C-alpha cells in the first residue's frame, strides 16, 4: 500500500520508519559540525553561516555545556537541540544527585539514545531533527560519541555531520591514518579549525564563523572549555594556510 | 528536618574597608559528643562569595550540593560565566534565603543559620544572614549561636556602626575574628580549637585558611583557684 510515511513510528513493509529517515534529511539540511577524539580529551568544532553582518560575532553559541566535562554540538534543528541538551543536562544532574560521581560519557550517551529513542516509538512525537556529536573527559579517559535521530550511537575516532559531512569524514580518515599515536588537544584543536573551513566551500556563497571547544585533562583539567582569544585566531590562521 | 542530629557550632563574620571575612569551626557534634573533626564548614562559591553554614550537617551537605548545582546552572549557556554573568554574592544569598522562608512554611525547614559573605562585581561588602525561619538581616557583625551572643559585642566594639568600616583594616578585623574564636572556644562547649577562615577582599581576592588553631590561651589562673569557697588546699 501507500501512505508509510504519514505517521511516526509506522514500520513500512521494508522494515523502516520513514519519518525518521525525513529527520536525517532535516539534519542533513543544516551546517557542518565535527568532532575528534585526541589522546587526553575531545575537540568540538562548528560552522555558523553570517547570514548578514548584522549578526554580532563570536555571540550566538552553538556549542552547548553539559554538567562541567560534557561539550555537545548539533547540526539539523537548532531548536530541537536545545531540547535534547536540556533533557541531558537534567539527565546528568539526576545521576550526580544520585550517585554523587559525575556522569559517565557513556552513561550519558545511553541517556541520549534512549530518549531519542523513545521519540521514535509512537506517532505522537516527532523524530529529532539533530544528530548531536558530544563527549568529554571521565574516570576512563576521552570519549567522543554521536547520535543520530534514529535513535542509534556510537563512540567515534571522530565523528561529523551536517552538509559537509562527507569531506569532514575523508579529511577524519586521512588524520586517523597519519596519526595512529593519537593527536594532541592543540593539534585537535587545528585539525578541527581546517576541516571545517575545508568545508565551507561547498556553500562558500556567504562567510561563516569558527566555533570551537574542547575538554582535555591536561589543557582544561578534564572541564569543557571555549577555545577563545589567541588559541581561536591561531586555529583560524592555521586553517587560512591550509587551504592554499 | 524536625530535630537537628550532628549539629555545627558559631559561625562569624565582619566586614572591613575592603570586604568581609568569615570564619567558622571544624566541630561535628553528635550532641554533647564531640563526634567529628576537620568538618569544613565554609563552603566557597566562585571567587568572590563563601557560605558559612550552622546547624544540622546534614541539611549543611544538602545546601553544598544545592550550591555546586546552582553554580553548574548558572554556567550552562552562560558564555560570560567569568565576568559580568557571574554568581555575584546577592545572588546565592537571595535564593538560599527563599528556599529556607519555603522550607519554613512548608514545616520542614533546613535546621540551619547561613552567613552569606562577600564583594559584589562593583566592590560593595555583602554581608547578610538566613536561618531555618527565612528571616533575613544584615550588620556590620553576624553570628550565629553562642558566636551571635559572645563575638558579637567583641567585633561591634570594632564596627558598631557602617561608618567605622572604611576605617578597619584587614589585619584588625582578622585579629577581631581570632580572639572571638578564642572567646568561643573559652566559653562553648561545643567549640573546637580548630577553625577555617575565609577572607574576602575586592583587591586581594578569595583567601582561605584551613586547619587554624587557637593559639595563646591563659590557663595559668587555674592553680591558684582552690575549692568552691571554703577550702584551701
Amino acid at each position: 500500500g501507500t501512505g508509510y510515511d504519514l505517521s511516526n513510528s509506522v514500520f513500512s513493509p521494508d522494515g523502516r520508519n520513514f519519518q525518521v529517515e525525513y529527520a536525517v534529511k532535516a539534519v542533513e539540511n543544516g551546517t557542518t559540525s565535527i568532532g575528534i577524539k585526541c589522546n587526553d580529551g575531545v575537540v568540538f568544532a562548528v560552522e555558523k553561516l553570517i547570514t548578514s553582518k548584522l549578526l554580532v560575532p563570536q555571540k550566538n553559541v552553538k556549542i552547548q555545556v553539559v554538567d562541567r566535562h560534557i561539550g555537545c554540538v548539533y547540526s539539523g534543528l537548532i531548536p530541537d537541540g536545545r531540547h535534547l541538551v536540556n533533557r541531558g543536562r537534567e539527565e546528568a544532574a539526576s545521576f550526580k544527585k544520585l550517585y554523587k560521581t559525575p556522569i559517565p560519557i557513556p552513561a550519558f550517551a545511553d541517556r541520549l539514545g534512549q530518549y531519542v529513542q523513545a521519540h521514535t516509538l509512537y506517532n505522537s512525537v516527532r523524530p529529532f531533527g539533530v544528530s548531536t556529536i558530544f563527549g568529554g573527559v571521565d574516570k576512563n579517559g576521552a570519549h567522543l560519541y554521536m547520535l543520530e535521530p534514529s535513535g542509534s550511537y556510537w563512540g567515534y575516532k571522530g565523528a561529523a555531520t551536517g552538509k559537509g559531512r562527507q569531506s569532514a569524514k575523508a579529511e577524519l580518515e586521512k588524520l586517523v591514518d597519519h596519526h595512529p599515536e593519537g593527536l594532541s588537544a592543540r593539534e585537535a584543536v587545528k585539525q578541527a579549525a581546517k576541516i571545517i573551513y575545508l568545508a565551507h566551500e561547498d556553500n562558500k556563497e556567504k562567510d561563516f564563523e569558527l566555533e570551537i571547544s574542547w575538554c582535555s585533562l591536561s589543557e582544561t583539567n578534564g572541564l569543557h572549555k571555549f577555545v577563545k582569544g589567541d588559541l581561536l585566531q591561531e586555529a583560524i590562521d592555521f586553517a587560512q594556510k591550509e587551504i592554499n | 528536618t524536625q530535630q537537628p542530629i550532628v549539629t555545627g557550632t558559631s559561625v562569624i563574620s565582619m566586614k572591613y574597608d575592603n570586604g568581609v571575612i568569615i570564619a567558622a569551626d571544624n566541630l561535628g557534634s553528635y550532641g554533647s559528643l564531640l563526634r567529628f573533626n576537620g568538618v569544613e564548614r565554609l563552603i566557597p562559591v566562585g571567587d568572590n562569595t563563601v557560605v558559612g553554614i550552622s546547624g544540622d550537617i546534614s541539611d549543611m551537605q544538602h545546601i553544598e550540593r544545592l550550591l555546586k548545582d546552582l553554580v553548574t546552572e548558572n554556567a550552562y549557556d552562560n558564555p560570560l560565566a567569568d565576568a559580568e554573568e557571574a554568581l555575584e554574592p546577592s545572588y546565592i544569598f537571595e535564593y538560599l534565603a527563599t528556599v529556607m522562608y519555603q522550607r519554613r512554611s512548608k514545616m520542614n525547614p533546613l535546621w540551619n543559620a547561613i552567613i552569606v559573605a562577600g564583594v559584589q562585581s562593583n566592590g560593595d561588602q555583602f554581608l547578610r544572614y538566613v536561618n531555618l525561619l527565612g528571616v533575613t538581616y544584615s550588620s556590620p557583625t553576624l553570628a550565629t549561636g553562642f558566636g551571635a551572643h559572645m563575638a558579637n559585642p567583641l567585633l561591634r566594639k570594632v564596627v558598631d556602626r557602617e561608618s567605622d568600616i572604611p576605617k578597619t583594616t584587614v589585619q584588625v578585623a582578622e585579629e577581631a575574628i581570632v580572639n572571638a574564636m578564642r572567646v568561643l572556644y573559652y566559653r562553648d562547649a561545643r567549640s573546637s580549637r580548630n577553625f577555617s577562615l575565609a577572607i574576602i577582599d575586592k583587591n586581594t581576592g578569595l583567601t582561605f585558611k584551613k586547619n587554624l588553631q587557637v593559639e595563646n590561651m591563659k590557663w595559668d589562673f587555674a592553680k591558684d583557684i582552690k575549692g568552691y569557697g571554703t577550702q584551701k588546699i
